[PDB]
RNA sequence: CGGGCCCCGAACGGCGGCCCGACAAUAAAAACAAAUGGAGUAAGAAUGAUCAGAA
């Protein structure tokens, strides 16, 4: 087995009172990716936030209510990194990595770009720069797995209604061009996509009861792989969580296991 | 012979240099202008030189009509 | 193999193909050879032979 | 040579339902019309060219016996 | 040429060992082969299926043989 | 080809090879035979494989 | 072979023994450097030797810009 | 001799400013710095690998502390 | 001379298995044998001398802690 | 020793020269000299990076200096 | 200067004719059997009198496993 | 030193273009301007200090004699 | 703009070019660099201030005799470093090279022997032709990028010369030297930028002495703008202005959209 | 030992001469965390002024 989880929490405060440590505890997995900590990094020491049975990590943003990431492991990451060298990246701590025998893998969390023009201008900066740094990223032998919320589609399928989101950010030419760059010319694929040519499955949708009831999701998470994994690929599903965190978790499963 | 048609439609369309979008049996999109071609191997031309081989190409899309 | 090819081409059948990789490729047959169909859907989008699983006409001949 | 085309034959002739499988796995149905070298015509509701080297293996719904 | 394949699976048909022939897809085929030629092995599956060559990928047989 | 040169060295010093299907299932074993269209696998059963559906032959050692 | 495309290209890659990453249609990749070619497989010296297929090759990226 | 050096790692480990190492080969590290000396020094990270002076190219702190 | 010496006696005593990685990238592994001011002696299967200047860093396969 | 090292070095660092430094695997660094001794010198670009001299290669000012 | 290890097992592996592979910095495999070290040279006996640096190998790698002093 | 020193200093006496071959393996025009036990100064344009332990070779462009 | 002018003139002799007004055509025609050839003068002759042009750096490397050879350069910015050396007898004994290094990209001038004067002179050209071929086999190898600013004195094609039946025995039109260029253009992989921009006749750059041939244009491409396959996409516009001419042979200009550093 | 080269038979075989198997040398890459699941997955053109299809 091998099983990864995503959840951008938005907040782990929030999380912690929907009870998504506990629905963690009990989701058996092997890794877990949570994203947008919105603490510091002596906030997430709190035993609390420690699963049992899991490692703590989690890097910080400058600001804590500007973003974080965390990762919880089963087993004892070989070695774990954070920062890319963008002032985007390491000023924010938006990219945490762990590394495993073989695989290593990484928490990504780009910024929403949603909330106003100076956020799509970081967006598309982080976008350059990642895409580039990516392409520094090529020949590497070490397999990777940039699970991530990428606030981007990638085709009509991962998002209804597309006629009326054209011009509202996250759909917009520009991000998904450099998506499918980033997929197709570099050899990238997808776990989800691959195993499942199923429409309908979004993650991130409006708080507002109204869009729940009509279901205006919007797919902001991926489990970018490289094209060694591709072929390991189990299934992925997910699940209609009760309103536990914007972003719905993101559960997936391989075929090839892990080690130390 | 065995290119009759497809050896002119490559050529056509190096000779215009249109960006063109190879899918792969796998399925991975390639986007890309082609800079050669021959029996069974086409040179894209990217950010990274790539060599496609013709034997693993499904479709090739340009995005403009030639 | 050819004169089916042929007639499918100069009635200008509405021809859909799956492709190997399960791709439900739609558009007219515009020209063919060997190891090469020319698919005229908007754009000329070639189709190579050995990629090519089932041709479905939308109507016999 | 020796069995692939005596086989398709009697198939045809017989008009047996068989039962084709994609090299990709999808279920395929329908008679077999006409043989050919390198493709096959398999008419179900909508008569659709098959190529061979697509082909995994022909199924006939019915037991058949060579000659 | 062709020297090799010939005399091994004239002898698993002679012997009718069970092969499980494991497509390029990962299906199982379990059966006995019937007869072989060029671009076609006829199993004995109850149904006796019409195989390809370019689709088959291993031919194992499930009690080691001798050649 | 190069193919016969190196399935005969392999034969020969019988090195444990790891081939690599088109399907990607990683093989394990020694090469007892081998010619133009298939190949004889020395395995526990000896799993006959065509030669128009292999991906990599690798030795698990140098 | 009529035009042979692929043999100067293979030449050049060969002769400067430049790091290759030649994919496969599977999916993984296999790192190395071209050592020889002939119709039908491909010699990548990583430590051991590869025989890797033609047929199996999806896209050959070199890592490093050749200039031709 | 070696007057610089010694503060500046003294620092940086006291501090326990995240650093990210680079070996002559190329490589990359991180983790804080634990402890150093003549022609050795000793990573603070998930794991605590000895690595030798002699072999390091550069020495970035994750952010850029004072002397 | 301050680190060096208790990191590697230490190293020694408890024989924990670690793999040492050489500056040109190549892998390592064995027991801590002995060690001297320009050489160490790393027994895997075979005991190989590794020298020093050759190496990138050393990684001990179990968390120790200095005396 | 160093009798030549010093004054170059000093120079260098006085007249703050954004110099370009070459290491031994061919990446090339770039950054003001802040300071220095006998086996470590120090940029003042924004990283604060410090790099030993045993790994470094060359050491190409910008600009042509003068000797003092 | 002084060392306790280096020479006697250098020696012994002279003495006992013992085929060593020596490992150079740059990944490349010597063979041969060693005539006679020094402080900053080995030679190699394999055939030609190669005279190995010090500095440049990185691993002295044995065919047999030899008892130590 | 004993020979390192003289074959320098002949060397800077002529200003003989010479070509300093770094241990990766590149090539470096020019002709010393000066050098010590540590350092050599190649003037080319701007003043390139190299160093000792980084250096492979030091061959002259034409032939001299010490 | 990003526009980066590349300013070629064979001078056979700078005194007469300067004399006709080249070094001051020159100082008002704008140019990042100029690879003049054929300078017939010492380095300590080009280092007087008459020749040095203010706002650039003058780089040259001349033969052991002045009048034999010699080769100029001249760069607006310091460029990175300059080399003079290819390593044959052929180049480095006669000055005809000289080679400046920039960001990813290399200006230089080129010199070949042009072989009209005697039989020596053709054994020489060919000597120094598989020297240089040798040379670029060997440079392929390089992942930098290159410009090589030189007179060839070897008609590439048809177009490259008019009534090339009759000129079929001068030298520049053998044989063996279209066979040594067009494997250089070839299987090299290198490229030119005049034929790359503009597959038209009658662009010449070389002519005899007499004015028949001027009038007639029966002239020569003995200019040639060998570009790595790399830039052949970015060139951008050429020319031969064949009434401002100073010399047999005509000042080449070729201007890229590429900016150096 | 086995790769690259030329030599020779009748797009197709192969044999001798050899060389190398550590690149007579990248003006330099803000950095390579270290070199068999398997009996088979295919939801709807905002509308041809009008389509008979054979031994």
């Amino acid at each position: 087995a091998m099983r990864i989880i995503s959840v951008n929490v938005n907040g782990i405060q929030a999380a912690a009172e929907r009870g998504l440590l506990s629905w963690l505890q009990a989701q058996n997995a092997d890794v877990i990716c949570l994203q947008d900590t919105r603490a510091s990094a002596f906030d997430l020491d709190d035993p609390s936030f420690q699963l049992d049975g899991y490692f703590l990590y989690a890097c910080d943003a400058e600001l804590p209510e500007q973003g974080g990431v965390a990762l919880y492991s089963r087993l004892q990451p070989k070695a774990v990194i954070s920062g890319l060298g963008f002032e985007t990246a390491d000023r924010y701590g938006r990219y945490l990595q762990a590394d495993f025998d073989k695989v290593s893998i990484a928490t990504l969390l780009l910024p929403s770009g949603q909330s106003g023009d100076e956020s799509l201008n970081q967006k598309f900066k982080f976008m350059d720069d990642f895409t580039h740094y990516l392409s520094k990223q090529r020949r590497k032998r070490r397999e990777y797995i940039y699970c991530g919320s990428l606030y981007v589609a990638h085709q009509k399928m991962d998002v209804k209604n597309w006629r009326e989101c054209q011009q509202m950010p996250g759909f917009l030419a520009p991000e998904r061009a450099w998506l499918d760059e980033v997929f197709g010319n570099l050899g990238y694929a997808d776990a989800l996509r691959e195993v499942s040519r199923e429409g309908d499955q979004f993650s991130w949708w409006p708080d507002s009861e109204q869009a729940e009831m009509l279901n205006l999701g919007w797919r902001f998470d991926y489990q970018v792989l490289t094209p060694g994994l591709r072929r390991f690929v189990r299934n992925a599903k997910l699940p209609r969580q009760p309103r536990f965190s914007q972003h719905a978790p993101l559960i997936v499963d391989y075929d090839w296991q892990l080690s130390i | 012979k065995g290119h009759s048609l497809q050896d002119p439609y490559l050529n056509t369309l190096r000779k215009e240099r249109v960006p063109v979008s190879i899918y792969l049996v796998n399925g991975i999109k390639l986007q890309g202008q082609i800079e050669s071609f021959d029996q069974f191997v086409i040179l894209l031309k990217n950010t990274v030189s790539q060599m496609v081989y013709k034997h693993a190409i499904s479709t090739v899309v340009p995005s403009r009509p030639v």
